[PDB]
């Protein structure tokens, strides 16, 4: 009476009362607890099996079915508020929600009922996308599709794609995912057209589900070298050093074997440089922290820009690079067997303690090549640039750590460590 | 463990090496922790890059309220001390081969920096904001020509940033000095 | 349309030719780099002769620009690799194709 | 094993199914039971053989499985009331009062309901059937039927039931004579 | 024409709608993160020699994470076991790709050979550090998408008994009981008609596949192997009842292994000296004498079923071979 | 030793503990059981054994492989592809050459048990409402034709499946599309020039082909008046149908049978 159009509302809204009646109906289907005796069990399915079937008989379902077309008119809390009064919109979502469940709770058990009212899904699945009563919907949905093998014949392409729909909707929800097994297969027998449909509609694209790879480890190893430029104190400006590999393998076990090489940042003036986590697949030139190169693209933000250079090679065995580190004015520069490289990495932030590091995921031989007491030059470097050796500061050890922590294969017998300081050093007075 | 501060952990699986368990725990029937084990704890950790989660509902000094013509997604915060936030938008916009582009119009026209460089990427929309004593400002998807977010803010907006971003994991308080490089 | 980057060289002396067969060992990838084939985790390499029409246009008409002992990588389009369609299940319509393709043997 | 089978007997159903390992073990179960010392000695053990079992629930499980058929004459009936038979051997008043007190402390109709249903389709000699046989064999040797001829089907079965009956109201159980009309 | 309208699946509608997905995340820094139990073993070379600064790594290392993709992040595989949520997303994910391939359908299977991997099948059943749930879920999906098939193809012919009369088939009429033995279950000769095996390589830069009608292939003989493995330190683990069993509590550790065992052992591999071997693992007087739960005894049961079924078979054969 | 073992460790563990997964403990009985009964096994199996020779291998291996292909898409929902393999696969076993030289073999390998319940899936889901899969009934009901004809006991096995088909026999009448597949005709090859079997063809089902004719002769069909016939008043296809059943019940080998 107040839907069809505006009228005086000398109407009866029961609002409360059908609220109680449909707890207490929920209440009254309510299957048995696992916890009880199995002779009362039985004696209790059996009541609600004919509790259920004597409901179905007056036709009730349909009944109920009609009362959420009726409700289901609104839009929200608000919109019913200014229409039926603020008990009623306020109480909206709770009547849907209650009425829902006594759907659900009358066809639990049943595979008469389901094979009976299996011509409504497509009116369920069509209004599955009303984002208040997705969840009831898609328990009855579920409830339906599991009993009956009749449910699932009716089932078609439309309903697949909105399910998938709504699951790309809604996120991951794992009863989505159940409701698709189900309708996948019923009672140990297969439809090849329902497993099809999903197989060719739900992840040809691998945005969804959650997708997977296997990749391998890869570390880096970085000397104790520090390169902060700033006013005052300065260290030229210019360094270098060259690499060699011994012995290298392209593919180790399933996968290209990591082998990249170039100067990473820090993070202020602390050790520690931002980027991956730790222990990924990730070396350097996959952060916007380090600058890499493998023989063939230029790694800057885990992107990878080819470059060219005459005979394009990756870093194959007894191969020697050189790296050239400007810091204010020019960039990070790399050569491939003496001659330069196309591709250099300028204006980027200089804020930071820059570092030669290399990465690599398995089967390699790796040398750095510094000058005096480290190894020779297979090359001439630039005018200017030094090299790490002469970077080092005074009367101070030079080693190599692995990049930033213990990654080591140790037992607990290993010094775990907290934060730490900047060094303490990273004017005369007035 | 605090600054510069380095120690060692022992569960047991080596009787030969805890020390001083023959001492006392042995006798009153103490166990190590893991004395049942084939295989080593996993030791987990307090990692430190800060990535990106979903807004709690039981988290204080910070809630998120959605309502809804158009959408939008409304702030409100109720605290005593105040920094810099760095909310960012569920999942990105993802650009193909071809498109390249950014373009940020305030209230007038466009004027802003030249954004638009991207070959294959995938931008997370995002706006970092200062914590006021009433902070309002929220999303709004609003539609003109072409895809279009509103960051509308409130009084006391000169600190407050919006634009768009990739997988980017740095807490701090600053303007500039953004991770950056041009390729040759 | 295919177009290829050399990445290890094959001496540039033996190609495939019609009338022969190419032993060839592969890693697919999608266009967004997560892949979908690869002929190294079945660890066998894929033998398939030329000219008989049993493989994709974008890997026969890049194989029959290689040489033996040469790494490359393959970019195809989705006219030449699948069409408008794709592959059922696996390749979504409208895909551009990436081999990462290592020739053995020729026979 | 007495309440896996007394669970199945008593889980409801539309139709009683084969069970096979029920068919299999009632036979065993059944095969387990069977000068005056030599007299009382056999009657003694056989005693002990059906304590053996009938204090561990089959006395139940044999009503329960005769309740869940609703007098559907098969192998599943046959079997249980052979089981009836070797566990109510001779006067065995414990077993019997067992029965009728089970049967009194659960109401059900569902048993004698469908002893009545279970007697009225058991076996009748058929003439037409009879003398359509006598053709057949006279026309052409034919293989005689294992199931008496088809004339008188489940005699055994019928004549094992109205033991089972007869077992259930031997010695004077005024009781169960009352309760049984 | 909207933001919302560009990252989903539709584009062609200009109202602005923010679906739940759509949620606002803030930086946080309440994050853990979990240590390998394995590192890259690098060794550098100490003697910082005249011809420069030698590092040195050889044994591989590899490792498997999901890729979550509106966050655009990479997760190990082994972080899953906090995150209830992703924990139980991806088990029914699991799920989900053994009921799409649950039956004779291989199509389907090809396509999921692809879309997860063919070697991260054999990592997840090897690794130990497995949340239990994804375990028994690769178990499944290994089983489904290779063995289920003819597992279940040769079940089929199970108490179906043809043999033929050749010669060598008229060779087992001793069946070996006198002299004081009894020979071993399912160790001899069969000659008895048998479905065959065979599977179709699994390749998606061939046009036109002729039918791929039968299964995509799998190696055999490594997975057998792996079997006997996981199987022999199971059994070692289990002897001396330690508080952390292979995903979790004992039945994660042992009813997938068992069902891939007893499914193997179906499917017709174990020839006679890996059958001896996988006799004396549980026989001598070992594994049925330790305290194991519901389902390990459920599965075990199923392998006494079948340990009987074959002697079944050899005496019909022997009977066969002397009635000719 | 293995049944020893096994009635040890099956008895220990229920001695042990008190079990429950009822799945867990039917298992175990049932192990139990045929460890005990052990020639129970023998006298199940050896009814089901067969041989052939040694040099038919790889034609059997053709069979069994299309009996097995049968048998999946019995597990596989009904569809258009599922009914294109599953007739494939039909006239595989027609064209056999094994199916004629042991016919035997045909009844311990079950295929008329298999065919009549493809068929029976195919015949439910509605009585006078749809039809559909008429080519998967039809090529059901020619392979049970040819298998209880090409015989003297297969048609003593389909005479007891005779009476379930006859209920549904009035399918794939009034239609002259298959005069040859339809559950009656197979109701008839089974009870084909037989005595023995005309005899055991008792009167519960006669007096139902008798309701059948008279609802033939007094509706017309249905179906010819949506085809666009001129409606009389009765119905000639499906009763001269009958009417051919029943005289084949009723006259065999040229000698009337009296009590039909």
């Amino acid at each position: 009476a107040l839907s069809k159009k505006v009228k005086l509302p000398t109407i009866d809204l029961p609002i409360e009362s059908v609220s109680l009646s449909l707890q207490d109906l929920i209440g009254y289907f309510h299957p048995p607890d696992e916890h009880l005796e199995h002779e009362d069990k039985q004696n209790r399915l059996r009541a609600l099996k004919n509790r259920q079937n004597l409901f179905q008989e007056e036709g009730m379902i349909n009944l109920v079915l009609e009362c959420i077309d009726r409700l289901h008119v609104y839009s929200s809390a608000a919109h019913f508020a200014d229409v039926a009064g603020r008990e009623a919109g306020e109480s909206w979502k709770s009547i849907l929600n209650s009425l829902y469940e006594l759907l659900a709770a009358l066809i639990r058990g049943n595979r008469k009922n389901c094979a009976q009212f299996s011509g409504s899904l497509d009116w369920l699945i069509s209004r599955l996308e009303r984002l208040e009563a997705s969840s009831g919907i898609l328990e009855v949905l579920h409830c339906v599709l599991v009993e009956s093998p009749e449910a699932l014949n009716i089932i078609k392409e439309g309903h697949i794609k909105s399910i998938i729909s709504l699951l790309d909707k809604h996120g991951r929800n794992h009863k989505v995912l159940d409701v698709l097994c189900s309708l996948c297969v019923c009672h140990g027998v297969a439809v090849r057209s329902n497993q099809h449909l999903i197989c060719d509609n739900l992840l040809p694209g691998r945005d969804l589900l959650l997708q997977t790879r296997l990749v391998n480890h890869v570390s880096s190893m970085r000397p104790n070298i520090f390169l902060g430029v700033s006013e005052g104190s300065a260290q030229y400006k210019k360094w270098y050093y060259e690499l060699m590999v011994d012995h290298t393998e392209p593919f180790v076990t399933a996968e290209a074997t990591h082998l990249r090489v170039g100067w990473a940042s820090t993070e202020g003036y602390s050790p520690y440089p931002g980027g991956g986590e730790e222990w990924g697949g990730n070396g350097v030139g996959d952060d916007l922290f380090s600058y890499g190169f493998d023989g063939l693209h230029l790694w800057s933000g885990c992107i990878a820009r080819t470059v060219s250079s005459p005979n394009q090679h990756l870093l194959r065995t007894d191969d020697v690079i050189s790296c050239c580190l400007d810091l204010s004015a020019p960039s990070i520069s790399f050569r491939i067997n003496g001659q330069p490289v196309q591709g250099m990495f300028e204006n980027f932030n200089i804020d930071g303690l820059f570092f030669p590091v290399v990465s690599f995921s398995a089967g390699i031989k790796v040398r750095f090549l510094l000058g005096g007491r480290h190894g020779e030059f297979k090359f001439l470097p630039p005018p200017g640039y030094a090299a790490c050796y002469e970077a080092v500061l005074p009367k101070e050890k030079l080693k190599v750590e692995h990049s930033r922590e213990y990654k080591q294969e140790r037992t607990y017998t290993r010094d775990l460590l907290g934060p730490t300081v900047s060094l303490t050093q990273a004017v005369p007075v007035d | 463990l605090g600054v510069a501060q380095v120690g060692r952990m022992n569960f047991g699986k080596d009787v030969s090496t805890l020390k001083y368990f023959t001492i006392c725990g042995l006798q009153e029937g103490y166990e190590p922790f893991a004395v049942n084990t084939n295989r080593d704890i996993t030791m987990w950790l307090s990692k430190r890059l800060p990535q990106f989660l979903q807004v709690p509902s039981n988290h204080e000094h910070i809630e998120v309220t959605r309502i809804d013509k158009v959408t939008q997604k409304s702030f409100g915060s109720q605290n005593n001390n105040t920094d810099i936030m760095f909310y960012r938008l569920s999942m990105p916009i993802e650009c193909a081969x071809x498109x390249x582009x950014x373009x940020x119009x305030x209230x007038x026209x466009x004027x802003x920096x030249x954004x638009x460089x991207x070959x294959x990427x995938x931008x997370x929309d995002s706006d970092f904001e200062v914590l006021m004593k009433t902070a309002h400002g929220h999303l709004v998807p609003d539609r003109i020509d072409k895809d279009k977010e509103t960051p509308k803010p409130e009084f006391n907006n000169h600190k407050d940033y919006a634009q768009e971003k990739p997988s980017r994991l740095k807490q701090x308080x600053x303007x500039x000095x953004x991770x950056x490089x041009x390729x040759x | 349309g295919v177009e290829i980057e050399t990445i290890s060289p094959g001496d540039g002396r033996t190609f495939p030719k019609k009338g022969q067969t190419c032993v060839v060992h592969y890693t697919g990838m999608l266009q967004n780099g997560k892949k979908f084939d690869s002929s190294r985790d079945r660890n066998k390499p894929f033998k398939f002769r030329i000219g008989k029409q049993e493989v994709i246009k974008g890997f026969e008409e890049g194989a029959a620009q290689m040489s033996l002992g040469q790494r490359a990588k393959l970019t195809c389009t989705p006219d030449v690799a699948y069409g408008a369609t794709g592959h059922p299940g696996v390749i979504p319509p409208n895909a551009t194709l990436i081999f990462d393709v290592e020739l053995l043997n020729l026979e | 094993l007495i309440l896996l089978f007394s669970r199945t007997a008593l889980t409801e159903k539309c139709k009683l199914e084969e069970d096979f390992l029920y068919m299999a073990y009632a036979d065993i179960m059944a095969k387990s039971c069977h000068s005056f010392e030599e007299k009382e000695m056999e009657k003694q053990k056989l005693l002990y053989q059906q304590a053996r079992l009938h204090d561990r629930g089959a006395a139940e499980m044999v009503l329960q499985t005769i309740s869940a058929s609703k007098g559907e004459t098969g192998p599943m009936v046959a079997a249980t009331l052979k089981l009836g038979i070797a566990i109510l051997n001779g006067g065995n008043s414990t077993v019997q009062q067992k029965m009728l007190d089970y049967l009194k402390e659960k109401k059900d109709v569902g048993f004698f309901q469908s002893l009545a249903g279970l007697m009225q389709s058991c076996s009748v000699l058929d003439l037409n059937a009879f003398e359509r046989q006598n053709k057949a064999e006279g026309l052409g040797m034919v293989t005689e039927e294992g199931s008496g001829e088809k004339v008188l089907q489940d005699d055994e079965f019928t004549c094992d039931l109205f033991r089972f009956l007869q077992l259930l109201c031997e010695g004077h159980n005024s009781d169960f004579q009352n309760y049984l009309r | 024409p909207l933001s919302a309208g560009l990252f989903k699946s539709e584009h062609k509608n200009p109202v602005p709608q923010c679906p739940p997905r759509l949620h606002v995340q803030f930086l946080s820094h309440v994050l853990w993160s979990r240590m390998p139990n394995q590192f890259l073993k690098v060794d550098v070379s100490r003697i910082s020699e005249r011809q420069g600064w030698l590092v040195q790594c050889l044994d591989p290392l590899q490792f498997m994470s999901l890729h979550i993709p509106e966050e655009n992040r990479s997760v190990d595989i082994l972080e899953l076991t906090e995150q209830e949520e992703l924990l139980q997303f991806h088990y029914h994910t699991l799920r989900l790709y053994s009921a799409v391939c649950a039956l004779g359908n291989h199509r389907v299977a090809h396509a999921l050979c692809s879309h997860v991997d063919e070697p991260q099948l054999l990592y997840a059943i090897e690794n130990k550090y497995m949340p239990g749930l994804l375990r028994a879920g690769y178990y499944d999906l290994l089983i489904d998408i290779h063995l289920s098939s003819y597992a279940t193809a040769r079940l089929m012919m199970n108490n179906e008994f043809i043999v033929p009369m050749t010669e060598e088939t008229k060779s087992i009429t001793l069946f070996p009981d006198e002299n004081k033995k009894h020979g071993l279950p399912g160790i001899g000769l069969s000659t008895s008609l048998r479905p065959r095996m065979r599977f179709s390589s699994p390749s998606f830069v061939s046009i036109s596949n002729d039918c791929y009608q039968y299964s995509p292939e799998f190696p055999l003989d490594i997975l057998k192997a792996k079997t006997i493995q996981m199987l022999t330190e199971a059994v070692k683990e289990g002897s001396l009842h330690a508080r952390d069993p292979v995903g979790g509590t004992t039945e994660f550790l042992f009813v997938p292994l068992i069902k891939l065992f007893y499914t193997l052992l179906i499917m017709g591999i174990f020839h006679n000296e890996d059958l001896k071997h996988i006799l004396q693992l549980i026989e001598p007087s070992g594994l049925l004498q330790m305290k194991l739960p519901e389902p390990v005894k459920l599965q075990m049961c199923l392998l006494l079923q079948y340990l009987c079924d074959c002697q079944v078979r050899h005496r019909i054969e022997a009977i066969v071979a002397f009635s000719d | 030793s293995l049944q020893q073992l096994i009635s040890e460790t099956m008895v220990r563990w229920a001695q042990e503990s008190v079990i429950e997964d009822p799945e867990l403990v039917r298992a175990m009985f049932v192990l139990l059981h045929r460890q005990y009964d052990g020639i129970g096994g023998l006298v199940r199996a050896l009814p089901k054994t067969y041989t052939i020779n040694g040099v038919s291998v790889e034609d059997t291996i053709n069979l069994l492989a299309s009996l097995g292909q049968i048998r999946s898409l019995l597990s596989v929902r009904m569809g258009k592809e599922e009914e294109k393999l599953m007739i494939r696969g039909l006239g595989d076993i027609m064209n056999n050459k094994v199916f004629y030289q042991h016919p035997n073999l045909m009844r311990a390998l079950g295929m008329h048990e298999t065919v009549m319940e493809v068929m029976v899936n195919v015949l439910g889901g509605g009585e006078s409402k749809e039809i559909t899969f008429p080519k998967m009934v039809a090529n059901c009901c020619r392979f049970l034709c040819y298998f209880c004809r090409i015989s003297r006991q297969n048609q003593k096995a389909m005479f007891d499946h005779l009476s379930y088909l006859l209920e549904n026999s009035s399918v794939g009448l009034a239609s002259p599309a298959m005069r040859g597949s339809t559950p009656l005709d197979v109701a008839a090859a089974s009870v084909m020039d037989n005595n023995e079997l005309a005899l055991a063809l008792r009167e519960p089902d006669l007096e139902k082909v008798v309701r059948y004719l008279a609802g033939c002769g007094l509706q017309s069909c249905q179906m010819l008046v949506s085809k666009g016939y001129p409606d009389i008043g009765w119905n000639p296809v499906e009763g001269e149908r009958y009417l051919d059943f029943l005289r084949f019940a009723v006259f065999c080998n040229g000698e009337s049978v009296e009590e039909n």
